[PDB]
RNA sequence: GGCUAAAUACCGGCACGAGACCGAUAGUCAACAAGUACCGUAAGGGAAAGUUGAAAAGAACUUUGAAGAGAGAGUUCAAGAGGGCGUGAAACCGUUAAGAGGUAAACGGGUGGGGUCCGCGCAGUCCGCCCGGAGGAUUCAACCCGGCGGCGCGGUCCGGC
């Protein structure tokens, strides 16, 4: 497992990645550029807003046909959208990265998104039926995603309303755990 | 710009033998020196005929060498041919000859020697006749080849005695029309 | 003869190196490693070779004797010279000029001897 | 039915056997063929007929 | 260059522009110089010119 | 009316040997569960598809997640070889770094500026002879013993082939 970059101080960094993730590469590349350089608490809060349509992801490169919104003015841009799957997929990776920081004894409240990169994964083949007995490609565009988080001097605590929540129990996990035991 | 044509600048002539034979090239080294460092035009002619091709070096028969070495005033002169001296069975008596050649056929050697003659090589001619003095340079018939029968005016023109190219010779092979007035025409 | 043997090997020899627009010859008794009629060490009746001694001290001057031209085992006479630099060169000069044994290789033999002796000095 | 085979005149083939033998009796040519014959007593090298047995 | 001028300029040995030659004058040569009139400047050189 | 071995033929079959042949878009269509999968009512048509490693030692265990996936850990010479895995090109894409940006870009010639690296640079060559100062010796020439070699019209020596 090789990342495109190397952490400056490996003892002060945590990693996360995923491959062949079935989220649109174009939407997710734009989403990743939004949170690049953010503090983890800021990045987590921002992505939740995107899910709720309270903050937009500016579409700068892959902007052909995208629409205008008032929330894109926060980024010095006119085109923005609210990719929900891209935000949720990246939130999962941040949660995994945060856990990797804990497993390494880092201060999760100081982490900053130092490096983040979205790569196109191999495409998946479906098909669609066209007029005159013709069949055309219907391709998914998944991506690989890798992020590195690094400790900085700014500290931002986790929100109180987020730490007060119950540790959700999963029955289906318990069933499989008991079967494995 | 200079007003001149360039199509004839390069002269087509041999500066060396196409042959890779190392003995022939050792003789060319020899006569390159003699032609350069002596004023003898004979050396230049021999050097030139060492470059010449196989068809430009026709074989000289024994009978023809005897004829040319029997003209008055040619007694005790070495006959020289840059080529092959072939035997001629139509000769009855061979006189005493002194000859220099590139090759002499096996039967021509026995007949020349058996008459008391001397057969030289071109490296021995240089030591004996460095400038070519007392020599009779001789050539075989150059037009004595089957190709020259086919050259000239095309066979189907008036007073053309050129030989045609026929796969077979006989009454059924290019003799009707154009070769007798009874069939169209003759010329 | 030498000339006839040069026509065979001038471009076909196991000792011939053609490379980098250059030609050399690796056979023994070639004083300049040169693919040449003069410096070839095999085709002439008389040849001169200068090589370092088995130990890195002195030179060995090889001369081809006159008699055993077809007997390679006794063909070459070796002589080791381990004197001072100027005395070594004098012997080689005398071995060539006084004997009139290839006087055209005199300076090539002397230059090769000076290159072997120089190579036997301590490396700085 | 490519023409894989070649006719060579007998006189020329024997010519070639004669040149090979003449060139085999010269140390320079045998050395130039790469053979280590720097100590062979003589060339051509003839050994008694015992070796055939 | 027209064929007749091209031949006459070659006989004068003026095969290149600004080439020069002396030409001794007489009926034969003066009429050659008339054919090549557009292609040449000529005249009588003094001793210093020679 | 009739029979008759041999020398001759042989891209099918059984069993073999070889090659200046091809080397996985090549060579048979077929190096592999190929006349297979698949198409056609049928006669017929007919592919793609080789490679972890020396050895499965094929990644136990911990931890985030519903999981796929990750982070550690471990095997191995190497997973910078992780089960469609040898190497791993180009097109195309992400990111990082540098530079730049209103006549689409690109291009030839000429310079200039800035980089990357190279000289494994930064008091600047090497050699012959000669002069002078300091030293030190397997110390020179000339002669004597021995060995070897070259040449000799030895003006015309002996013996050999
Ligand atoms: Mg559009
Ligand atoms: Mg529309
Ligand atoms: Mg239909
Ligand atoms: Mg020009
Ligand atoms: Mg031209
Ligand atoms: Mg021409
Ligand atoms: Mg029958
Ligand atoms: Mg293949
Ligand atoms: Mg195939
Ligand atoms: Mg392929
Ligand atoms: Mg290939
Ligand atoms: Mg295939
Ligand atoms: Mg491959
Ligand atoms: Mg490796
Ligand atoms: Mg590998
Ligand atoms: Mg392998
Ligand atoms: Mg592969
Ligand atoms: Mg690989
Ligand atoms: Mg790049
Ligand atoms: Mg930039």
């Amino acid at each position: 497992v090789r990342y495109s970059l190397d952490p400056e101080n490996p003892t002060k960094s945590c990693k996360s990645r995923g491959s062949n993730l079935r989220v649109h590469f174009k939407n997710t590349r734009e989403t990743a550029q939004a949170i690049k350089g953010m503090h983890i608490r800021k990045a987590t809060k921002y992505l939740k807003d995107v899910t709720l349509k309270k903050q937009c992801v500016p579409f700068r490169r892959y902007n052909g046909g995208v629409g205008r919104c008032a929330q894109a003015k926060q980024w010095g841009w006119t085109q923005g959208r609210w990719p929900k799957k891209s935000a949720e997929f990246l939130l999962h990776m941040l949660k995994n990265a945060e856990s990797n920081a804990e497993l390494k004894g880092l201060d999760v409240d100081s982490l900053v998104i130092e490096h983040i990169q979205v790569n196109k994964a191999p495409k998946m083949r479906r098909r669609t039926y066209r007029a005159h007995g013709r069949i055309n490609p219907y391709m998914s565009s998944p991506c690989h995603i890798e992020m590195i988080l690094t400790e900085k001097e700014q500290i931002v605590p986790k929100p109180e309303e987020e730490v007060a929540q119950k540790k959700k129990i999963s029955q289906k996990k318990l069933k499989k755990q008991k079967l494995m035991a | 710009g200079v007003d001149i044509r360039h199509n004839k600048d390069r002269k087509v002539r041999r500066k060396e033998p196409k042959s890779q034979d190392i003995y022939l090239r050792l003789l060319v080294k020899l006569y390159r020196f003699l032609a350069r460092r002596t004023n003898s035009t004979f050396n230049q002619v021999v050097l030139k005929r060492l470059f010449m091709s196989r068809t430009n070096r026709p074989p000289l028969s024994l009978s023809r060498m005897i004829r040319k070495m029997k003209l008055p005033g040619r007694e005790n002169k070495t006959a020289v041919v840059v080529g092959t001296v072939t035997d001629d069975v139509r000769v009855q008596e061979v006189p005493k000859l002194k000859v220099c050649a590139l090759r002499v056929t096996s039967r021509a050697r026995s007949r020349i020697l058996k008459a008391g003659g001397k057969i030289l090589t071109f490296d021995q001619l240089a030591l004996d006749s460095p400038k070519g003095r007392g020599t009779v340079l001789l050539s075989g018939p150059r037009k004595g080849r089957e190709v020259y029968r086919h050259f000239g005016k095309a066979p189907g023109t008036p007073h053309s005695h050129t030989k045609p190219y026929v796969r077979s010779k006989g009454r059924k092979f290019e003799r009707a029309r154009g070769r007798r007035a009874s069939r169209g025409y003759k010329n | 003869s030498a000339h006839l043997q040069w026509m065979v090997v001038r471009n076909c020899s196991s000792f011939l190196i053609k490379r980098n627009k250059q030609t050399y010859s690796t056979e023994p008794n070639n004083l300049k490693a040169r693919n040449s009629f003069r410096y070839n060490g095999l085709i002439h009746r008389k040849t001169v070779g200068v090589e370092p001694a088995a130990d890195g001290k002195g030179v060995v001057v090889v001369m081809k004797r006159r008699s055993g031209q077809r007997k390679p085992a006794t063909s070459y006479v070796r002589t080791t010279i381990n004197k001072n630099a100027r005395a070594t060169l004098s012997s080689i000069r005398h071995m060539i000029r006084k004997n009139k044994y290839h006087p055209d290789l005199r300076m090539a033999a002397i230059r090769r001897a000076s290159a072997i002796l120089r190579s036997q000095k301590p490396v700085m | 039915w490519r023409r894989w085979h070649r006719r060579v005149n007998t006189t020329q083939k024997r010519y070639a056997i004669c040149s090979a033998l003449a060139a085999s009796a010269l140390p320079a040519l045998v050395m130039s063929k790469g053979h280590r014959i720097e100590e062979v007593p003589e060339l051509p090298l003839v050994v008694e007929d015992k070796v055939e047995g | 260059v027209s064929p007749k001028v091209r031949k006459v300029l070659q006989l004068l040995r003026l095969r290149q522009i600004f080439n020069g030659t002396f030409v001794k004058l007489n009926k034969a040569s003066i009429n050659m110089l008339r054919i090549v009139e557009p292609y040449i400047a000529w005249g009588y050189p003094n001793l210093k010119s020679v």
